[PDB]
């Protein structure tokens, strides 16, 4: 796939997606049309596959949130790139939406309390374990 | 640092008022013959000096007030303390009758005025309800109905 | 306790703890940890009005 | 990273994971609620901690905890 | 095309809403449940745009709302009128407009408040005083001709008729004949009629009154016929005009002359003055009708300019698509669809341009005085200066505000593709940060030499200063600038121009200290009306302390609508809208980061500016300009009056501004210590109320801080151990107390910033020119 | 724990907020409630210490009916305490005497003055407007010629919430006391600097 087509601006990549990270947002096209760039201004997507390169993964997510919520594109997939040359996918994880639920999932954050029971702070005292364990 | 032994005594006595009441008459009769309608005429002033001739002044001239609860001083103090508490504890009241009628929220913004003029009549005669209400425990809810806070 | 009754709240972080709620719907089913839905007159500081409890969170005044 | 929990009061409601800005969120099946289903966080390196997740959440006292924690590049947000 | 397309009746008129407030907005409508309800009501009641999607019922309510605020300004102005015909010594000031006081309130004694009524403005009529009025108001009427209070009665019935003619329109063009949304966008017929027909026969028609009325009875009270007896009507006697005007209105007939192209005729009624008429310290009401006659022609042709129905013309579309270039992209293409479908774009427009024409109105009118005898009343100037100078401040804070708005609502990319909309979204961290670094510049090279000197006259080194005493560092540009204008008149380049303003010619001058009675402007009763005005080192050093406080409010009111919709912080910031107050403590935490706080950040800083502009007027016209001169010595007295700089000690004179003004400490000693004497010794006299006015503001100024300071975490955990004694006596209201929103905390703080630091300067200045 | 924040002690003492929801939750930590306390200290002591040297200075100036007449209103603690009380210090240097010994004050209580205000800065104007601001500096410094060569090596953000708190409340506190300090001891020394403390017993 290709760049969006865009005239470039002052809002994109620093020297951050140079040493340490940056993100690369994949996204298919039926028709040729304007969106707003996160970086700030107006780009206008190509009829195909485009590729676009961003610096935080809120950018790219605000712009699946733009794609999914104007354009009805569904299909965005983010992936972090590394310096060296890596890809690894991060959107989404398992091909299913994070807002359906699905199995095969590991449940992960859980706390088998509901929130007034966490301990108090005198019991964790002098250790770096935390109230909600 | 100058011990004051005497800080108060009656006004008429103290020769910065008579001062000051002079003075006042003084512009009082002048504004009365080839004058202004002022707040405080000739007559006016008069009686303002005839309250204050028996009060406490100090060295400056100016009346003191006696708060302590002494009786000779009952105007300054204790007299306004009973109407104040009066009228005070009728609108009180007279709100505390009208949120219990209340048919909701849209009657605190939209006022139904023959509600509200008729719990502030009743308010007015505050004390004849509250007392029979305060020593039976009817002035407040109970302990497990009302909301807190975690400890 | 059923649907209709008035109840007190027994959970001490819930906004609406000692008042008084109308239980709107109960979870006739197992495994559900909080079955027992409650309505109340006041909102919370979101404005929510409901919240599920457990039948050992409550206390029926009726 | 900050840390994200999941309490047992969720009801399912997938509002938290509707409104998080970063993807940390996501509805793995479970047995507690009528829903089925409940909030996990296994993506919190990628939290910002800006608690539009804790917003979303319906249940008194919430079912979704945010505490900040230690601070990196990503949860900074910083694109520098 | 241009047609007219009107729903009739489409609102019935009916009072059922008003027994539900809240009623046009889907959250509100759903009735209180907290005490955030009721401010929600008023903060959304005037946004039209969240009652309703539909863009020409949003337009019908805007349309019908400007009649109801011109009924408002109609029924101000008539209280205005009524005042000076039955509470006011008007008919007394009429005769001694340089020996009264005007006064047009006075007050009632109860309380012991009519001490406010002061002797110097009793005069029979007005026997028990009143308040000095400090609008100008008497000097407006009688430059446009008022001579009567009877006169001014009927102004008040003629504006109470056009307010009631407004309000009817209001309710006319919104529930009987409501214009449909077509109508609104004839952006072409609007300017056409606005310019030849509001501002154009609008400045014709005033010409009239000015030939007809205001010249005949100038004419008259200049013969010495008091104004009981002038004859208002004199000026549509033909016979009666010859009199005063021979050329213009002859035997070599008025309307012969014109018809003939004979204008050099009217030479007597039309001229080219340009100055200060010297008994009165005004302009010149012949310039003025002049001037009103030459800009209605200008008006009244600009008006055609643009096609409306017969062809010729100019398309507004087609000239912003044609300017266009290289290095601006596809140019002005598509601002004819935002300045046509955006309410907000047009006010962010015409409120940046209405506050600016208010500065400019502010500087025009003390420096070419139009009303006879008000640039003596140094009260009035100093008040007329202040409030357009407040007023034109707070509407550019506003143009800053919905241009913002403007990015958040209302853009499209679509429309701005490469445009230059879209072009300066594209490197607003290149304009942001030229303009930190600018703003940065010019505060440590402006306000840093303050400190300098502070510093170097604390630590005994006066030499090592920057003043004109000292390192000077004259302002040569604005120097140049006047010696051309004070050149110009007569000169080359306006050959037939008798003069200009006084405050250029100060060529010929290195000090205001070493001003004689010749040079200045003085009226009948010795006090100096205007004078040239001196720019020193102090002048260089205080402009650009206006520059600095004027490029940080540009860049905060800036950065508010450039980073509207997005940052490299919050990348959908638009969807969270315009007014939010964070996106939480992520991030690092995003206190403060919409557009909306930029405008309550702007506001401040505002409030740095005007209030600095002020008091350089306030200091810099009492040390250099007013003031008294003396009939022995030539000799200029101004109102303060030559500091002596020590210095070797060879002492040094020059005027207090100059010698004091470059450090803080003056500014705190010299202005602020030594003018408040007024203010603070007001009590049992006249100004007292100033007095308390300067106390109470202090204050509510004080009062701001715990809003601005503190957040509503607190104050809602304190509000929950109130409604516990509440809910513990069964007095626990239903609509909830809540804290207010963080939002409104910050508005609430703002407002009574804004309102307490204003109102002490009011004070402040009142005080000190109605006691000296 | 309150209403607004049931769990507030997993959070500790100190801590910025719980965000927007719930209506918002700005400074509701319990070190929040010292950050608001320090100023209505700041307040009291300062109406503890007015009333202090007004009492004294009208006692040792021989004005001690100007003390009683005055201090029962408001405008009498400003004229005839504060703007009397300030001639000395304000003129502790001036363009036409030169200096005296009071100018060093006048400096500090110039000095106190500006710390104070600028402690205003950090109080009102909140965290993400700044931020906002430094992306925009460091997109500046990357892009300038001779000095993007030199790099941070911590990136630049700005003061966290609780530090905008912490460093407005010092600045307002420093000026508070640097002011009030050169206010007390230059009137002092200028106007009532010596006196006699002998006296006659009383029987
Ligand atoms: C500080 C506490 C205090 C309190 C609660 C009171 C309360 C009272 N004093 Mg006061 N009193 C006080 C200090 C106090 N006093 C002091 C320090 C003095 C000396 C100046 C006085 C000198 C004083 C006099 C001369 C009288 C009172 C009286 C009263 C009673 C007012 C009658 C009434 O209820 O209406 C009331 C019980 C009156 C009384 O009749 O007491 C029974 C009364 O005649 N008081
Ligand atoms: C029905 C009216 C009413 C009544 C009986 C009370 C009673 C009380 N208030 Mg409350 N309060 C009220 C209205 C009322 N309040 C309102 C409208 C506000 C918002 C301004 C408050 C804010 C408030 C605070 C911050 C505090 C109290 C406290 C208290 C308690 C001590 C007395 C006091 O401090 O008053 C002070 C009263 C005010 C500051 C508000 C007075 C404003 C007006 C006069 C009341 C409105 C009258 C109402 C419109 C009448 C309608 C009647 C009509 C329809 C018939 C006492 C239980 C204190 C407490 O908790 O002590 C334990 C306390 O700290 N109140
Ligand atoms: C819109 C601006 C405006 C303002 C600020 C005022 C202000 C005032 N008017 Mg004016 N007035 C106005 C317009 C205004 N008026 C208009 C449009 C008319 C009709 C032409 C009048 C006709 C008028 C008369 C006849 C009188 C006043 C009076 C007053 C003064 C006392 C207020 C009062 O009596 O209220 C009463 C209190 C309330 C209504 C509380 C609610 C006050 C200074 C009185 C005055 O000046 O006394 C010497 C007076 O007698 N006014
Ligand atoms: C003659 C009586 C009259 C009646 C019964 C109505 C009735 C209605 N109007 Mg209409 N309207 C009227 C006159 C009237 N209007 C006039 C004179 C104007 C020109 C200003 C309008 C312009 C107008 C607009 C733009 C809108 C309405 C709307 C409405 C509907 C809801 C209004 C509401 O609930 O807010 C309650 C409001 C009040 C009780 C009054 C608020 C007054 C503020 C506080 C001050 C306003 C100053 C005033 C306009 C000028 C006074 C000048 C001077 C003489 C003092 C309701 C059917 C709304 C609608 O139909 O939406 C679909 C709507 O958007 N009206
Ligand atoms: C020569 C004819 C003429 C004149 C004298 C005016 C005068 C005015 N119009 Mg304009 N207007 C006109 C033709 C005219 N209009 C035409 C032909 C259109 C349709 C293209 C408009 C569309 C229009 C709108 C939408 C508005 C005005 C408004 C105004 C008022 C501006 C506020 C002010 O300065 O006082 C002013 C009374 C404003 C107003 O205040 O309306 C009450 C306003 O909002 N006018
Ligand atoms: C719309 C504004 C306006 C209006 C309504 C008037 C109205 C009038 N003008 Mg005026 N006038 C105006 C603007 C206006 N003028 C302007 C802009 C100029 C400068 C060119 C003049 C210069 C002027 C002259 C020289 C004369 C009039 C005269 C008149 C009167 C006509 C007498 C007649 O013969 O029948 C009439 C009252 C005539 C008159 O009789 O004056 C008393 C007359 O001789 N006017
Ligand atoms: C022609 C001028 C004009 C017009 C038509 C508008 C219109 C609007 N503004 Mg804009 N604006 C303007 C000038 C204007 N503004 C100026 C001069 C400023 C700088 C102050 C702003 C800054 C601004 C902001 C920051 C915002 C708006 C918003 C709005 C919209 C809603 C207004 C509303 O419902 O608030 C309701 C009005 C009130 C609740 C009353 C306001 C009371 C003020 C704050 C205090 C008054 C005190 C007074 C001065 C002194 C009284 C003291 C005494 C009583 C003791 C509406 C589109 C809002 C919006 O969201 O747009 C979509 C919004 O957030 N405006
Ligand atoms: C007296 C108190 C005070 C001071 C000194 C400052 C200073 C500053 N503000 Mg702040 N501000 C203040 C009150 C103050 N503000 C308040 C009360 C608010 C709340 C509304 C704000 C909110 C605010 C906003 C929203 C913004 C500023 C900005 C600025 C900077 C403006 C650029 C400049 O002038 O650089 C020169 C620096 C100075 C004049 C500071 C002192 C240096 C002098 C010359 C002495 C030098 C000493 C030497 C270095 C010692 C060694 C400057 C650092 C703006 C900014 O950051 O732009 C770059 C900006 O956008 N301020
Ligand atoms: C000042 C410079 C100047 O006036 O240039 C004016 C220059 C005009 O360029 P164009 O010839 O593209 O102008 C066509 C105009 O119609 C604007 O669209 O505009 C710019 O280059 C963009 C502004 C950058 C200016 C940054 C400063
Ligand atoms: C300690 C050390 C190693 C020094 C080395 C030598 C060095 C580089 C000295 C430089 C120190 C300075 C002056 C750093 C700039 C501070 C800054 C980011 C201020 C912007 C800012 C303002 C104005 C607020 O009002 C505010 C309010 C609430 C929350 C956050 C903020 C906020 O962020
Ligand atoms: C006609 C008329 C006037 C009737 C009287 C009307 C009736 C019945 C009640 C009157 C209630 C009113 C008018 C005001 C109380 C507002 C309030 C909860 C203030 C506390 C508060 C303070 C002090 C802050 O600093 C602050 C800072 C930042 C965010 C939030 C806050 C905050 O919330």
């Amino acid at each position: 796939g290709s760049t969006p087509l865009f005239g470039g601006s002052t809002g994109g990549l620093l020297r951050k997606a140079q040493i340490e990270e940056k993100y690369l947002i994949v996204w298919n096209s039926k028709e040729e049309q304007v969106f707003e760039m996160p970086t700030g201004g107006a780009a206008t997507m190509v009829a195909g596959t485009n590729v676009l390169y961003l610096a935080r993964k809120e950018q790219c997510h605000a712009l699946h949130r733009q794609l999914v919520s104007t354009f009805k594109i569904r299909d965005s997939k983010i992936y972090r790139v590394y310096p060296n040359g890596e890809q690894v996918l991060i959107f989404p994880m398992d091909g299913v939406p994070s807002e359906k639920s699905n199995p095969g999932r590991e449940v992960v954050g859980y706390v088998p309390r509901k929130i007034g029971d966490n301990p108090n702070p005198v019991d964790v005292k002098f250790t770096g374990k935390e109230t909600f364990d | 640092q100058t011990q004051v032994k005497d800080p108060l005594k009656l006004c008429k006595d103290v020769p910065a008022y008579q001062e000051l009441k002079t003075q006042r008459l003084e512009a009082a009769q002048k504004a009365q013959a080839d004058g202004k309608p002022v707040t405080f005429n000739e007559a006016g002033t008069k009686q303002k000096f005839e309250r204050y001739d028996t009060a406490y002044c100090g060295q400056d001239g100016y009346p003191h007030l006696i708060t302590s609860g002494q009786l000779d001083r009952a105007g300054d103090f204790l007299i306004p303390s009973v109407l104040f508490l009066w009228i005070a504890g009728a609108l009180g009241w007279a709100g505390r009758l009208y949120l219990a009628e209340s048919k909701g929220p849209e009657d605190e913004i939209i006022i139904d005025l023959p509600k509200a003029i008729k719990c502030l009549l009743l308010g007015l005669i505050w004390p004849v309800q509250a007392i029979p209400e305060l020593i039976s425990g009817k002035i407040r809810v109970p302990e497990d109905r009302v909301t807190i806070s975690p400890r | 306790i059923e649907r209709g009754a008035k109840v007190r709240i027994l959970r001490k972080e819930s906004y609406w703890y000692r008042e008084v709620g109308t239980v709107a719907s109960v979870d006739k089913s197992e495994k559900t940890i909080y079955p027992v839905t409650v309505r109340f007159e006041k909102v919370n500081y979101s404005g929510i009005n409901t919240n599920n409890f457990g039948v050992s969170e409550l206390e029926e005044v009726e | 990273s900050h840390s994200v929990k999941i309490y047992d009061t969720c009801i399912g409601c997938t509002q938290c994971v509707r409104a998080c800005p970063l993807d940390v969120l996501e509805m793995v099946p479970w047995d507690g609620n009528k829903a089925g289903t409940i909030a996990s966080s296994p993506r919190t390196e990628d939290c910002v901690g800006c608690k539009r997740c804790e917003t979303a959440c319906p249940t008194d006292f919430l079912s979704i905890r945010v505490y900040l924690g230690a601070e990196t590049t990503r949860s900074m947000g910083l694109a520098y | 095309p241009v047609r007219v397309l009107v729903d009739n009746d489409p609102v019935p008129t009916s009072t059922e809403k008003w027994g539900k407030p809240g009623w046009f907005e889907r959250n509100l409508a759903r009735g209180p449940k907290t005490t955030t309800w009721i401010w929600d009501l008023h903060a959304l009641a005037h946004d039209f745009e969240t009652h309703t999607s539909d863009k020409e019922e949003i337009s019908r309510k805007i349309f019908s709302a400007h009649f109801g605020h011109l009924a408002v300004v109609c029924v101000w102005l008539s209280g205005m009128f009524w005042h000076g015909a039955y509470f006011s010594n008007f008919t007394a000031w009429m005769e001694n407009p340089l020996g009264l006081k005007p006064s047009a309130q006075t007050v009632w004694p109860v309380f012991g408040q009519e001490i406010l009524n002061d002797p110097s403005t009793v005069a029979k009529g007005f026997e028990q005083g009143g308040i000095v009025i400090t609008s100008g108001l008497f000097h407006l009427w009688r430059a446009v001709g008022f001579t009567t209070t009877g006169q001014l009665a009927a102004m008040s019935i003629a504006m109470l008729i056009i307010a009631a003619l407004f309000l009817f329109a209001g309710w006319f063009h919104y529930h009987k004949r409501a214009p449909k949304l077509e109508w609104f966008q004839n952006v072409e017929s609007m300017l056409n009629h606005h310019l030849a027909g509001l501002f154009g026969l609008g400045s014709l028609f005033w010409t009239g009154h000015l030939i007809h009325v205001a010249l005949p009875v100038k004419a008259q009270l200049d013969a010495g016929i008091a104004p009981a007896q002038v004859n208002p009507f004199a000026g549509l006697d033909y016979g009666l005009m010859g009199q005063y005007f021979p050329k213009g209105f002859g035997p070599n007939g008025g309307l012969g002359a014109f018809f003939t192209l004979n204008w050099g005729q009217f030479t007597d009624f039309l001229t080219f003055k340009g100055g200060l008429e010297p008994a009165t310290g005004a302009l010149y009401l012949t310039d003025i009708a002049h001037h009103h006659l030459a800009i209605a022609t200008l008006f009244i042709i600009a008006g055609h300019m643009y096609r409306t129905n017969w062809g010729i013309g100019h398309s507004i579309k087609e000239m912003l698509e044609a300017h266009k270039g290289p290095l601006t992209g596809e140019g002005h293409r598509g601002l004819y669809e935002v300045l046509t479908t955006s309410w907000h774009a047009q006010l962010a427009i015409n409120l940046a341009m209405a506050g600016s024409i208010t500065i400019i109105v502010a500087h025009h009118m003390y420096a070419m005085n139009p009303y006879p005898y008000m640039g003596t009343d140094y009260a009035t100037q100093i008040s007329l200066f202040t409030h357009h100078m407040w007023i034109g401040g707070f509407l550019i804070v506003g143009a800053g505000a919905h241009a913002a708005i403007f990015m958040v609502r209302d853009y499209d990319p679509v429309t701005n593709q490469n445009n230059l909309l879209d072009r300066v979204l594209r490197h607003r961290d290149a304009i942001i940060s030229h303009l930190n670094w600018v703003t940065l510049f010019l505060g440590f090279h402006s306000f840093g030499l303050y400190v300098h000197n502070d510093t170097m006259q604390a630590l005994g080194r006066p030499r090592d200063m920057f003043a004109d005493f000292a390192i000077p560092l004259q302002p040569v540009f604005a120097q140049w600038i006047q010696n051309i204008h004070a050149a110009a008149p007569g000169g080359a380049t306006a050959p037939w121009v008798g003069g200009t303003s006084p405050t250029w010619y100060t060529g010929a001058l290195s000090s205001a200290a070493t001003l004689q009675a010749n040079q200045v402007l003085a009226l009948a009763n010795d006090k100096i009306s205007i004078s040239p005005i001196h720019l020193g080192t102090a002048d260089f050093m205080v402009h650009h302390i206006f520059a600095l406080c004027i490029h940080v409010t540009v860049l905060i009111l800036l950065k508010g609508v450039l980073f509207a919709r997005s940052s490299r912080l919050i990348p959908d910031k638009a969807n969270l809208g315009f007014r939010f107050p964070c996106d939480g403590p992520g991030r690092g935490g995003t206190c403060q980061s919409s557009a909306w706080d930029h405008v309550f950040l702007g506001l401040f800083w505002m409030y740095n500016t005007i209030s600095v502009v002020i008091f350089h007027f306030s200091w810099k016209m009492q040390s250099d300009v007013w003031g008294t001169v003396d009939r022995s010595t030539g000799a200029v007295n101004h109102i303060i009056g030559n500091t002596d700089v020590l210095l070797g000690g060879q002492t040094v004179a020059l005027s207090q501004y100059a010698a004091s003004s470059i450090n803080i400490n003056g500014w705190l000693r010299d202005f602020l210590w030594a003018q408040s004497s007024a203010v603070i010794n007001s009590y049992g006299g006249p100004l007292s109320a100033y007095g308390l006015m300067f106390l109470g503001a202090h204050f509510i100024w004080a009062f701001s801080l715990m809003f601005l300071f503190s957040g509503r975490g607190y104050w809602q955990e304190l509000i929950e151990s109130i409604v516990w004694a509440h809910n513990k006596l069964k007095v626990a209201p239903a609509i909830q107390p809540r804290a207010l929103s963080i939002t409104q905390g910050r508005a609430v703080g703002v407002a009574h910033y804004l309102l307490g630091g204003i109102a002490t300067t009011w004070a402040f200045f009142l005080a000190r020119f109605l006691a000296l | 724990g309150s209403k607004l924040m049931p769990d507030k002690k997993d959070f500790g003492f100190a801590f910025p907020c719980d965000g927007p929801g719930r209506g918002g939750t700005c400074d509701i930590s319990a070190w929040d409630a010292f950050y608001l306390a320090v100023f209505w200290m700041l307040n009291t002591i300062g109406w503890v210490t007015f009333y202090w040297h007004w009492k004294w200075i009208s006692i040792w100036g021989d004005n001690v009916a100007q003390f009683n007449a005055s201090s029962t209103y408001l405008m009498g603690w400003l004229r005839d305490y504060l703007w009397a009380n300030s001639a000395p210090l304000i003129g502790g240097y001036s363009p036409s005497g030169g200096t005296n010994a009071l100018s060093v004050w006048a400096w500090m209580f110039l000095f106190g003055h500006l710390v104070w205000a600028t402690g205003f800065m950090f109080l009102i104007a909140w965290r993400g407007y700044w931020q906002e601001l430094i992306e925009t500096l460091v997109w500046a410094h990357e892009r300038t010629p001779l000095a993007n060569l030199v790099r941070w090596k911590d990136k630049p953000v700005a003061m966290s919430i609780v530090q905008g708190r912490l460093v407005g409340l010092a600045h307002f506190t420093i000026g508070y006391i640097l002011t009030y300090a050169a206010f007390l001891i230059a009137s002092t020394a200028a106007l009532y600097p010596n006196g006699p403390a002998a006296f006659t017993p009383a029987i």
